[PDB]
């Protein structure tokens, strides 16, 4: 029992999840915009980000990591990293 | 302890205690609901004396913090079923056969596999081509006598692949 | 508002309330900094002799076979008899030696004079 | 090969030739280096380490060993074949120790006391004994088909 | 007759063909699972007719041949019985562990060693089998010491998982401890009564049965998860879970309590014995009733109450009532064979969650084994009047009209309020609430194999329990005649425990942020005997090995006193005699002190 | 027995003259013929034993024993390559030469008439090891093993020919069927303690017992297979022999005097199962493994039921075969791997799959595998040992306990878990291991058949 | 922070060759493998009873001491059936 992924999807789901959230907007939503770069939001909220991302896919992620994605295509990239769907 | 540097920083060991106390509360608050109320709780007790510019109150009141955080564990977390000490941890590891070995076939079943062979022979052949006088021309004169790091620059400026990639790129998939 | 948690040999010091992730002068900056830079030497060594496409036998680890030659061989110098370690020696060998042979003079005495009285529960005990 | 030098003959003394030597061969800060001390134990002038080092060890470093906790260089520990993840669980406990072993041993004195009490209060319920028909099943029991018949009977009441 | 020993010898030997047959393979086979799952099926189809021609009949009988070592006054053969629960005994384990093969048919789909699994699991049901015949007590210790290692290699299948082989070293050494139990007796047995033989055991009965009684006993809470010997039973369901639910279901579980329902002639005597019973079982009961609440693994949680239900067999051993044990045993296998295929299956289904910490919402999401799951843990406590109510409720009606402890009833009293309540709990934080798991879904059960092996089973979980208590001749003298309060109060505690525990789950939706009151560490960390015991034993004997065995007793002090002093005495006299410089004087003042010393002082010629 | 005796006489010249890659064949094949031979032996009926000559007679003690001598040598002759390939084909003559001059001085040593017979073949038995222990060691204190092997047994066994020619112009002659019927008791004097310490330390020391045991662990690891697996199995049950048949005299003080011996064998069998928990250095494990059980062994002996006699017979057969097996399979991991030590390969459930149902089987027969030889053994002997005393079960039980703990552990510690994927050397499993495996194993299931074969003469 | 971008290059050209590596493991030529070259449950369910029921017959119980019933149970309304007596019944029963 187990369902492969697919890059697209997961970028889909990821962005998805982002703009679920409340104090970014749905207007300019790039998976290539950083946090702290343009949307300025916290670093507590961007671990909440992460912890969300977790939640969702159910592993951690580690501390060393944790400081330095800081945009959703690292995201998916180190997702990509754990699960390996790479047809 | 951490590969790249020595120190966390202040605030990256504030930033560890936030999520392992939201992980904590996670395991401690059933039905999501007064979870996400107790969450916005956190929130806002961080949010209390946040924003001040002390450093020996700052890191008092941390002290304290922690004393009252190690009060406040669950004592069984809900950790995923992946973490270590968890459920899986390499659950699957009867089928994480390494990649060194499967040389030591016979070639009976080489003539199985044509295919997959002929491609990992070229990639064997990328290996050695790609392997003394760059990579090691890198590793030999790049850093300083003191490497003083665990990671390593990749071959940014001609030609082949970054160094020392073999046992990092070819590993296993963690999922057969 | 906690009684700081005592430590044991068993009970191990979680690495929160240490206290010494606090008062980090650079002093301990520098060393955690050697520290990281023994670690990144060790490493290097090793991914260098490791990922060689030409090699084919095993990574001969000195610290291995430095704590097997330290932990068999090298026990039996240095030694020095101590009185402290003689009497610890000599307790912890013939001590329970002797309490079990007290045990085995107290039940054989038991069992021969019970015999020899002739009062053995004896009905059958044929598998001697 | 194998140099000699990579033995550890002598102890710590003296101080400054020693510890050189210790920090050269084992990889160490110099007063990271520890001897025991010596004290007729055997032991050369093996470091002495932080001693718990497998609860430690946080595991997302990702070293080179995985199960041993291991990173190619270091200082073993002279003990480490009781410290091991599947040996011995060295984690710091949720609440304390000395509490855990006096509430347990506590409950285990309770439940023994209670044990005993219950032993010299049994239960029993308005009921006789058993009127057993022929003499408490005699030649059922142990037997003496002809040895000592005896005369007891039971009254209706 | 010819037929009925023959059927039985047959059930015994169709469990012994696909072994030497893949052993014999030399080739690839693809339904061996099959092939194993309908040699099962054989089995079962031939061992339910003796258990009919028996309560038709009676006719107790005994097989026994291939002797070797008529040595001494004895002789052994492979020498097993036919009996009331030996015998009707074994089609229950066979048809369990038919829809256990369905069910690892199921769950073990995608890995592709399931040869070498079926194989070790048939292994272990013919251990178990050889075990639960036999008479002779060596054939016992042989299916005893069987069942200890292939339980070890079914914990220890994943190879990796340091909780796996952790957990199946902790089970083997525990086993071992009712091992030297089991030795003791049988070696009191040996030299009293020449043999270890029940039908001569059973014919001379001595009244010293305190030695061997006590062998019994520490047999008995070594294989039997008993308090104190209870923590190999969570580690034990660190394991796969088909493997656990063979292991604990019916199979391995109740083993130990199995012979002293053997030894019963034995145990009609020693009262003493028989107090110690029903205190121990009463001490297992409540400490994990105790422990059972407030824990989030489904398998731990079933393990604490399948160890609370052999609790309540070994106060059905302590009062003289053991056929209540067994037919305790038959209703229980069936119950939890069903109960954690149930959860097995849901925990498969989703993803391997497995905690019930992101569990809840689960009713309405597929209603096939939520129907399950309702049923088996409606059917704990015994709902009136079911199967589990027969079992449980003979045992406590016989219970409190006994000459018991007064405290061991009050024990099954509040041990029985909390099976209700985690009973309750386990249903209501599994099916009920918001549903609490991830998004991308994988909510399916549809298997056929898994929806006849759920069927099948909790049809038995209806019918079976009261088929087999009803043709049963009653050995024991039922009570039956009980005053207010002694009779309903089964229902009373049940009832009062769904109140309590309807009213903890009112409790639970509220929003308070209760503190942790320190019973709820006490029941959340195992009762500290785990963490207590696994820190403190291991590190006694491997201290005492490193500091007194080896650089203490043996190595450095050895060769300090038997070789050191020898040859070092022999170094400093050869350094002080060869060790003469080249004079001449010397030598012959030494020949003038000799010719001295042998004339006046120690005289030759006189 | 003499026709046991003239093939093996006539077997060493063939390895002379045959040539290059024609000695190997031909000294494996006539081997395995001689096994049949001397598996045509078991005549032994009734009354008496199977006896022939003023120079040969045999017990059904030295029956199962002779046939387990000769049928671990050509198993040993096929295991002792891989290390000698690339030496000398003159070397390599010499060394199968030196283990056929062992067998020989073997079967003298187990067929022996008068005991004094027996003791020159017992140092005979004692002076070839060394020699193979000390030519073929390949670790840097195969000297100071050697040494401290031929100066313990030496020394241990000197007092033992003083004391036979003192029986000898006491008693008549010393051959086993007259003492066996003019033996009457020695009482207690002090001279008799002093002759009974004799002859019994003598072979105490080749047991070893705890005492001094320490020569053992350094002649296993410093030794190569074939001298390690003749070392351990047919020289330690041949020193349980050779005490079984001298503990027939000198009945009456052993009441007196036997007490002291019970106790350092159980307390040194707990303390040897306690220091093989910790230890490292795989191939030694082993080492202690048999300490151990040769401490059950002399407890074994010292008691003196037939039951007791039984269990110790088939102690003796059963740990020889289980630890020359898996002396075999610490060899296999040294030929895998140059380490010899516990936790540096790790893995192996993956690599060399059938592997695994070697070390599970040989765990198996360390854990007393449940009709094995091994449990009938130890099971006989805590028989006849709570007959003795009823409070001894205890350190039995604990024995027992540790002695399944540290078997599974040394399982578990090289052949589960994870493997260390830096090692990448390994060749996948030759068929010669699997065939020295089917070699060991096939004849301990078969004698766990119908083992009224392996119990000894009070059968 | 975040990032080095030596560590994005790195980190980029594994992206690169960790796709390509995976993608080479996934094999389908149409064909990975290749080989170059009632009945049933009648005798599984005879057989074995045939021999069982050969061997408890004859051998085994030539040999004397082999295979025992516990008796059958009769009742005082019983008879015997090889040689034929009925039992007198119980008397009477009444105030039940
Ligand atoms: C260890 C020493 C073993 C010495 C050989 C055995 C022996 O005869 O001991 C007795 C010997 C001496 O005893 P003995 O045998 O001379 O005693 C005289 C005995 N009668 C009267 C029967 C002749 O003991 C020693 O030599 C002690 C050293
Ligand atoms: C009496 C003599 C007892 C001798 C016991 C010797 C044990 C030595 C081996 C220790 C060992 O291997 O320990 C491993 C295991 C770890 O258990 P734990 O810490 O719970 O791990 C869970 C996940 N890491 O820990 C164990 O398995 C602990 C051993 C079981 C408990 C032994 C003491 C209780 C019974 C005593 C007799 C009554
Ligand atoms: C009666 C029962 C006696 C039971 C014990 C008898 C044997 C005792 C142990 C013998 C072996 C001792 C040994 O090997 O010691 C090592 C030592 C050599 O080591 P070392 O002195 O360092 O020499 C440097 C070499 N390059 O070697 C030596 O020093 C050897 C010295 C001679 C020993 C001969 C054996 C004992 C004789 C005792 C006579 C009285």
């Amino acid at each position: 029992d187990a369902p492969p992924l697919t890059l697209e999807g997961i970028k889909d789901r990821v962005l998805y999840v982002l703009k679920l959230y409340d104090k970014i907007d749905p207007e300019k939503l790039s998976v290539n915009s950083h946090f702290m770069k343009d949307l300025g939001l916290d670093s507590l909220d961007q671990v909440e980000i992460i912890m969300a991302m977790e939640d969702e896919f159910g592993f951690e992620i580690p501390d060393i990591d944790a400081e330095k994605l800081m945009c959703p295509q690292e995201i998916v990239d180190y997702i990509a990293d754990k699960k390996d769907v790479y047809e | 302890f951490l590969p790249s540097a020595a120190y966390l920083t202040h605030q990256q060991k504030v930033l560890q205690l936030y999520k392992r106390a939201l992980r904590h509360l996670e395991s401690r608050c059933v039905h999501r609901d007064k979870y996400r109320y107790f969450a916005c709780l956190l929130r806002a007790r961080f949010d209390e004396h946040k924003n001040e510019k002390d450093m020996v109150k700052a890191t008092q009141l941390l002290r304290e913090a922690e004393k009252e955080f190690w009060h406040g564990q669950h004592p069984q977390p809900y950790i995923f079923p992946e973490s270590p000490g968890g459920t899986s941890y390499e659950r699957y590891e009867c089928y994480k056969v390494p990649e060194w070995c499967l040389d030591d076939w016979h070639p009976s079943e080489k003539a199985m596999y044509p295919d997959y062979f002929a491609k990992r022979e070229q990639w064997k052949k990328l290996r050695r081509e790609s392997w003394e006088r760059e990579v090691k021309q890198l590793q030999e004169e790049t850093p300083v006598g003191g490497p003083r790091t665990e990671a390593l620059p990749p071959a940014r400026k001609q030609g082949d692949l970054p160094p020392l990639w073999w046992h990092i790129v070819t590993r296993p998939r963690e999922r057969p | 508002s906690f009684p700081k948690y005592e430590p044991s040999r068993l009970a191990s010091l979680p690495t929160t309330l240490d206290p010494a992730e606090y008062d980090i002068s650079s002093e301990t900056r520098k060393a955690q900094a050697e520290r990281l830079a023994i670690r990144s030497r060790l490493k290097r060594e090793y991914q260098l002799q490791y990922n060689d496409p030409s090699r084919r036998g095993v990574v001969e680890d000195p610290a291995l076979i430095r704590w097997t030659c330290a932990r068999s061989a090298n026990v039996y110098p240095n030694f020095r008899p101590n009185t402290k370690t003689s009497l610890l020696g000599a307790l912890f060998g013939i001590g329970p030696l002797i309490f079990w042979y007290y045990v085995f003079k107290t039940d054989r005495d038991r069992k021969e004079k019970l015999i020899q009285e002739g009062k053995l529960d004896r009905t059958f005990n044929i598998s001697y | 090969s194998h140099i000699t030098k990579d033995m550890l003959p002598g102890p710590y003394p003296k101080t400054p030739e020693e510890r050189a030597a210790a920090a050269k061969k084992y990889n160490m800060r110099v007063e990271d280096y520890e001897p025991y001390p010596d004290d007729g134990m055997g032991y050369g002038d093996y470091p002495k380490l932080p001693d718990r080092s497998q609860q430690e060890r946080d595991p997302w470093y990702d070293w080179d060993h995985p199960d041993l906790r291991l990173n190619w260089g270091e200082p073993m520990h002279w003990d480490l074949d009781m410290y091991i993840r599947n040996r011995v669980d060295t984690s710091p406990t949720p609440v304390n120790w000395n509490l855990m072993c006096k509430h347990l041993f506590g409950f285990v004195a309770f439940m023994l006391f209670m044990f005993w009490v219950g032993e010299t209060y049994p239960t029993y319920q308005p009921v006789g004994p058993k009127q057993y028909p022929y003499n408490n099943l005699y030649l059922e029991r142990g037997g003496d088909p002809n040895k000592e018949p005896e005369p007891v009977v039971h009254y209706e009441i | 007759m010819n037929l009925f020993s023959s059927l039985t010898l047959v059930t015994l030997i169709l469990l012994t063909m696909p072994i030497a047959a893949i052993n014999f393979n030399t080739h690839k086979f693809t339904n061996y699972p099959l092939y194993v799952k309908t040699t099962i099926s054989c089995a079962f189809i031939t061992s339910m007719i003796p258990t009919m021609m028996f309560i038709h009949t009676g006719q107790e009988m005994i097989i026994s041949n291939w002797h070797w070592l008529t040595i001494q006054t004895l002789k052994l053969s492979l020498s097993f019985k036919m009996d009331f629960f030996s015998m009707m005994f074994v089609p229950v384990a066979l048809f369990v562990t038919w829809s256990i093969m369905e069910f690892s048919m199921w769950y073990m789909h995608s890995d592709p060693n399931i040869n070498q699994f079926f194989k070790y699991l048939l292994l272990f049901l013919i251990t178990m089998l050889i075990l639960v015949t036999a008479n002779n007590l060596f054939q016992l210790f042989i299916g005893w010491e069987g069942v200890g290692i292939m339980s070890f290699l079914l914990i220890g299948w994943w190879y990796g998982r340091t909780d796996a082989n952790t957990a199946a070293l902790q089970a083997i050494l525990y086993n071992r401890i009712g091992d030297i139990g089991f030795i003791l007796a049988m070696a009191w047995f040996l030299i009293n009564l020449n043999t270890w033989d029940l039908q001569q055991i059973f014919m001379l009965n001595p009244n010293d049965s305190n030695l061997p009684l006590m062998g019994l006993i520490l047999a008995a809470t070594g294989k039997s998860a008993q308090f104190g010997l209870h923590p190999w039973l969570p580690s034990a369901m660190e394991g796969p879970t088909p493997v656990s639910a063979l292991l604990h279901s019916s199979t391995m579980v109740v083993a130990g309590i199995f012979l002293l329902i053997r030894f019963y002639p034995l145990t009609e005597n020693n009262k003493f014995g028989q107090s110690i019973m029903l205190c121990l079982g009463a001490m297992t009961t409540l400490f994990t009733a105790m422990c059972a609440l407030t824990q989030n693994d489904i398998k731990k949680i079933i393990a604490f109450s399948t160890s609370s239900q052999l609790g309540l067999m070994m106060v059905t051993i302590g009062i003289n009532q053991p056929h209540l044990a067994f037919l305790h045993i038959c209703t229980h296998a069936f119950f939890k064979a069903m109960l954690f295929m149930c959860s097995g299956s849901i925990i498969h289904s989703l993803n391997d969650e497995q905690d019930i910490r992101k569990m809840g919402g689960l009713f309405k999401a597929m209603p096939f084994t939520t129907t399950a799951l309702i049923i088996g843990s409606l059917a704990l406590t015994g709902m009136p009047f079911l199967t589990g109510f027969y079992s449980k409720d003979l045992i406590i009606e016989s219970a409190n009209t006994s000459y018991t402890n007064a405290w061991a009833l009050l024990m099954t009293l509040v041990a029985t309020s909390f099976t209700a309540i985690y009973s309750t709990r386990i249903i209501f934080f599994a099916l009920l609430g918001q549903p609490r798991f991830p998004t991308l879904i994988n909510i399916n059960e549809n298997n056929p194999f898994l929806i006849n092996s759920i069927k099948r089973l909790l049809i038995g979980s209806l019918f079976a329990g009261f088929i087999i208590s009803n043709n049963i001749p009653p050995m024991t003298i039922p009570q039956m005649t009980m005053p207010h309060y002694l009779k309903m109060t089964a229902l009373t505690v049940t009832i009062l425990g769904f109140i309590l525990a309807l009213e903890i789950s009112n409790t639970t939706h509220y929003l308070k942020f209760n503190y942790p009151s320190n019973t709820f560490k006490f029941s959340n960390l195992l009762g500290y005997y785990p963490t207590i015991m696994h820190r403190l034993t291991p590190y006694m004997n491997l201290t005492m090995s490193q500091k007194s065995a080896s650089s203490l007793l043996d190595l450095i002090w050895l060769e300090t006193i038997l070789p050191k002093t020898i040859s070092l005495a022999q170094m400093k006299m050869s350094t002080t005699i060869t060790s003469q410089k080249g004079l001449i004087k010397l030598y012959f003042l030494s020949f003038l002190i000799t010719i001295l010393i042998s004339t006046t002082l120690l005289n030759f010629h006189e | 027995m003499l026709k046991y005796i003239i093939p093996t006489m006539m077997l060493m010249p063939l390895t002379w003259l045959s040539k290059n890659s024609m000695i190997w064949i031909n000294t494996t094949l006539h081997s395995l013929l001689i096994s049949l031979t001397s598996l045509l032996l078991l005549n032994q009926f009734g009354d008496n034993s199977l006896n022939f000559s003023l120079t040969f007679f045999s017990d059904s003690l030295s029956t199962p024993l002779l046939i387990l001598t000769m049928w671990l040598l050509p198993l040993m002759l096929m295991a002792s390559q891989h290390h000698l390939s690339k030496e000398n084909l003159a070397r390599k003559k010499l060394f199968i030469s030196m283990l056929i001059l062992l067998q020989l001085f073997l079967i003298m040593t187990f067929t022996a008439t008068e005991l004094i017979f027996f003791y020159i073949m017992f140092e005979a038995t004692l002076v070839p090891t060394l020699i193979i222990i000390t030519r073929w060691g390949n670790q840097t204190e195969r000297l100071n093993a050697g040494l401290y092997f031929l100066f313990y047994t030496l020394a241990g066994s000197l007092p033992l020919l003083v004391a036979l020619i003192y029986i000898q112009n006491t008693m008549g002659s010393l051959n086993f069927l007259i003492l066996q019927y003019w033996v009457q008791p020695m009482p207690n004097s002090w001279s008799n303690t002093f002759m009974w310490l004799a002859c019994m330390m003598a072979f105490m020391v080749k047991m070893p017992l705890y005492g001094l045991h320490l020569w053992l662990p350094k002649a296993h690891v410093e030794a190569p297979i074939a001298g390690s697996m003749v070392l351990a199995a047919i020289l330690l049950k041949l020193g349980g022999y050779g005490m079984m048949r001298i503990t027939l005299l000198l009945n009456p003080i052993t009441d007196f005097m036997a007490y002291p011996f019970i106790m350092l064998s159980l307390w040194g069998m707990i303390m040897t199962s306690s220091i093989c928990l910790r230890q490292t250095d795989l191939k030694s494990l082993i080492a202690y493994s048999s300490v151990s059980h040769m401490a059950l062994v002399i407890v074994a002996i010292l008691i003196q039921t037939p039951w007791s006699y039984m269990g110790a017979t088939a102690l003796m057969i059963a740990h020889g075969l289980t630890s020359s097996m898996l002396f075999c399979l610490a060899n296999s991991n040294y030929e895998r791997v140059h380490s010899r030590t516990m936790i540096l390969a790790r893995g192996l459930q993956t690599l060399l799959p059938l592997m695994a149902a070697w070390w599970l089987l040989a765990s198996l027969t360390n854990l007393a595998l449940p009709p094995s030889i091994n449990l009938i053994g130890e099971l006989f002997v805590v028989m006849s040992t709570f007959s003795w005393s009823n409070i001894t079960i205890i350190l039995m039980g604990l024995n027992m306990v540790i002695t399944a703990l540290y078997s599974l552990y040394m399982l578990i510690t090289t052949q589960r878990g994870k493997h260390t994927h830096h090692i990448n050397n390994i060749l996948p499993s030759f068929t010669r291991e699997n065939a020295l495996m089917s070699l060991h194993m096939l004849p301990l299931l078969l004698l766990s058949l119908n083992p009224k074969i392996i119990l000894g003469p009070l059968y | 922070s975040g990032y080095t971008p030596d560590e994005k290059l790195r980190l980029q050209q594994l992206r690169e060759l960790r796709r390509r590596w995976l993608k080479d493991q996934e094999l389908s030529p149409r064909e990975p493998v290749l080989p170059p070259r009632s009945i049933f449950a009648f005798t599984h369910v005879l057989i074995p009873v045939w021999i069982i029921h050969y061997y408890l017959k004859y051998h085994v119980t030539t040999k004397p001491y082999t295979i025992v019933e516990k008796k059958p149970r009769i009742f005082p309304g019983d008879t015997i059936l090889e040689t034929g007596e009925v039992i007198p019944p119980m008397k009477e029963f009444p105030d039940q």
